[PDB]
This record gives structure tokens, sequence and C-alpha cells, in this order.
């Protein structure tokens, strides 16, 4: 039921999913995930952190669906996660809108950008679902503790 | 290059919207064409929400994305063209409607509205420029920019929600959490300037002003129709207004049928505000209705 918990689910999960970064931690992903949620708090972005139960599992449903087990370095497995994040932000956030400067780790802002575009493609339908379906909520919740 | 723009429609931080002709099927469509060069602001973050909404929100008396392309620096929405929005239709008309009008009208935006409450989305911006009007009499409720999903339970929602006239007595006194109860109240605000002169019931300058003029008409809830009204986080004594104040003059265009589905929309005790699907199921859309 703790952020610090399922956030240490989510980084164990991504370190089974992505086989072929030897190097990766699963505190790096928890890093990369913090260091936003502060960045906007202390500049003012949000009164409050994003971070929570809720959005960590819906993080998790996006994760799981568009992270390729063949990401090929942990800068790409970052840009990945920071476009599912964002999307965390701009469908689950309490506030009316988020920059994307802190979300961006690429030179090419393109590849970003169809990124986007085809996570929504693919998540869309499952974005609504955990919302209105509770039961599909506690699914996605109970699979995410099963990480450790 | 896919899309030829034929004029402006408008322009705010939203973005700017162009009527454009499709140049290969010549069919006429509406662009919202969206920067993503402002790194350091987060217009597209709503942009993204609005589209996934949208994708998952298909009915007749919703605004219909067709497609999301991405070119240059820039996200263009491509929807269905209207002819204008409900604001320049009260301009174009003297804010005078036929009473079949007023009924046709929030007919649409009920079905519309009960579509979206069904898919557990609340729109949370409803007022007459989000709604656009067909020559052929058709409404489309448009523009989820501030829309969400709901369902996962959380602390609160943003209370920064519905422009001031449009908002509810709850939202003004700070709830943290509210239901799809939000939109039926602007849903009773926008059928009474239908149902009048084109013009907002409540134009308030601030909260303070905008709960006077809303408990001034429709009286002061009392303890016994809203008993967690005091433990509201903004909340503050107002006057006890009178709920014997006749609607008979503010809503000249209804009959006693009309009156009662406006009465249903705007109890300021949310939990008592008729749904959607309820309203569409009132005598004043019955085919026996005088
Ligand atoms: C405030 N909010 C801004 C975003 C807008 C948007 C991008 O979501 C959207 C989507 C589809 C649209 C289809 N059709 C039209 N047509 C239209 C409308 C008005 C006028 N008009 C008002 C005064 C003077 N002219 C003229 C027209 F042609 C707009 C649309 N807007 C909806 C409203």
């Amino acid at each position: 039921a703790s952020t610090s918990e399922l956030l240490r689910c989510l980084g164990e999960f991504l370190c089974r999913r992505c086989y072929r970064l030897k190097h990766l931690s699963p505190t790096d992903p928890v890093l990369w995930l913090r260091s936003v949620d502060r960045s906007l708090l202390l500049q003012g972005w949000q009164d409050q952190g994003f971070i929570t139960p809720a959005n960590v599992v819906f993080l998790y449903m996006l994760c799981r669906d568009v992270i390729s087990s063949e990401v090929g370095s942990d800068h790409e497995l970052q840009a990945v996660l920071l476009t599912c994040l964002y999307l965390s932000y701009s469908y689950m956030g309490n506030e009316i809108s988020y920059p994307l400067k802190p979300f961006l780790v690429e030179s090419c802002k393109e590849a970003f950008w169809d990124r986007c575009l085809s996570v929504i493609n693919l998540m869309s339908s499952k974005m609504l679902q955990i919302n209105a379906d509770p039961h599909y909520f506690t699914q996605v919740f109970s699979d995410l503790k099963n990480e450790s | 290059q896919k899309y030829e723009k034929l004029e402006k429609i408008g322009e705010g931080t939203y973005g700017t919207v162009f009527k454009a002709k499709n140049r290969e099927t010549h069919e006429i469509v509406a662009l919202k064409r969206v920067r993503l060069d402002d790194d350091d602001e987060g217009v597209p973050s709503s942009a993204l929400r609005e589209i996934c909404l949208l994708k998952e929100l298909k009915h007749k008396n919703i605004v219909r994305l067709h497609d999301v392309l991405h070119s240059d620096k820039k996200l263009t929405l491509v929807f269905e063209f209207c002819d204008q929005d409900l604001k320049k239709y009260f301009d174009s008309c003297n804010g005078d409607l036929d009473p079949e009008i007023v009924k046709s009208f929030l007919f649409q935006l009920l079905k519309g509205l009960g579509f979206c409450h069904s898919r557990n989305v609340l729109h949370r911006d409803l007022k007459p420029q989000n709604l656009l009007i067909n020559r052929n009499g058709e409404l489309k409720l448009a523009d989820f920019g501030l829309a969400r999903a709901f369902g996962i339970p959380v602390r609160c929602y943003s209370a920064e929600v519905v422009t001031l006239w449009y908002r509810p007595p709850d939202v003004l006194f700070g709830a943290k959490l509210y239901s799809t109860s939000i939109d039926m109240w602007s849903a009773g605000c926008i059928f009474a300037e239908l149902a009048n002169a084109g013009r907002p019931l409540f134009p308030g300058n601030d909260v303070d002003d905008q709960l006077k003029r809303i408990f001034r008409l429709l009286g002061t809830p009392t303890e016994e129709q809203w008993p967690s009204m005091t433990k509201l986080p903004d909340y503050k004594p107002y006057p006890m207004y009178p709920a014997t104040t006749s609607l008979v003059n503010v809503v000249p265009k209804l009959n006693a049928t009309g009156r009662d589905l406006l009465q249903n929309l705007l109890k300021c005790n949310p939990v008592q505000r008729i749904s959607a699907e309820e309203a569409l199921q009132h005598p004043y859309f019955s085919d026996f209705c005088p």
C-alpha cells in the first residue's frame, strides 16, 4: 500500500522486462520518477506530489504494455518511462497542464511526440478502463505487488 | 500539406483553430494546431488529455475527433466542422430561441453528457462557447481540455474547474471531491440561458458574489437540505434567502414542466442533482408535454 513499496515493484518490473540492460539498477527508475515530481513541486507547477499508490499503479499499467523487452540502453528506457509518466501526469494529474522540460531526455523532440501519440493509440482505451472498472484496477494493483 | 486552411475560427491559450479542407477527399473539417516548441509551458499536456478522452467518446452529441497529425513542431487535431458555438448563435438570433429549440438543445446536451458520465468522464467546462451548433439543429459537447476520467479513489480533484458562472455551490465552497453532479449544475445554468435571452443566470464577480446570486434566487440550503454544507473547506455563513422566489420571470420560455427540470438540475446539494439519464426520462422530453 506504500508509494516506496510500489515504486520498488515498478523498478524491479523494469529490470526484469529490460533484460539487455546489464548495469540498470531497480532504484534508477525510482530516482528518475522522484526527480521529476520534486522538480515540478519546487518550480510551483503543482501543490502536492503526483506520485501516489494509484498513480504508480496507472504508470505500471502503461509501462507493462509499452516498454519493449528489447530496449537497448538505460537512456532509451528513461525516455520511454518519462513518456509514460508525462501521459500519466496529463491524464490523472490534478493540474490543468504540465511542462515538457522535466520529461524530455532526448535531443530529437519529434521522437518524443511520436511516442506520445503511439502510446495514446495503444493505451487510450485501458487508461479509461482502469478508472471505469474497479475490478481491473485491483488486477493491475495485485500484478504490480507480485513483481517483487 | 494534407489540409488546405480556409479561414480562422478562433485562438487562445488552447490554440489556433481553422476551417480546413482535406486536399484528398475535399471534406470540410476543423483543425486545432497545438505548438510543441514551448517546453516551459503545459499546453501540449492538456491537448493529449483531450485526445485520450475523445478517442473513447464517439457519440453524435460529442464533437468527433477524426485524426491527430504530427508535422513540423506542431500537433494537428482534426475535428468534424460545426457552423458555430452557442455564444455566436445567441448573438445571431437576439438571444431569442423557439421553445422547441430550447428543448432540442438541452436534449442533445443531456444525451452527450449522459454518454460521458456512463463512460466515466467528467467534462468540467460546460459553457455556451463549448457547445457547437450546426445549421441543421445538431448540438455537440466540445472542449475536453479540462475533462477527466474518474473511478480510482483520490484525496481530491482540482477545485479550479468550470468558469465561475457555471460552477456549483459545493465547488465554490471548495469541495475536495465531486461526481458527475458537477456537469449537471452547468447544464442547468445553460438551460436557463436557452429559456430566457441567452444571458448567464449567475454572473458573479468572484466566489462570494457567485454564491450570493445562486442563494438569492434558489434560497439558502438549510442543514436539513444539505447537512455537510458547513463542513466544506471554504464554507462561510451566507444570509438565509427564502426558497419562495418565483422562477417564472427568470425562464419565461418554460412552462411548469421545464421549470421542474431546471430546479432538479440547480439543486445546491450535489447528491440531490438529477443525473443526465434521469433528466432524459423527465416529462419535459415526453411526447405528451404541453
Ligand atoms: C472554446 N473551445 C476552444 C476549442 C474548440 C475546439 C478546438 O475543441 C473545436 C473543436 C471542433 C470545432 C468544430 N467546429 C468549430 N466551428 C466554429 C465554432 C465557433 C465559431 N465562432 C464563434 C464565434 C465566431 N465564430 C465558428 C466556427 F466555425 C469549432 C471547433 N472547435 C472548442 C471551443
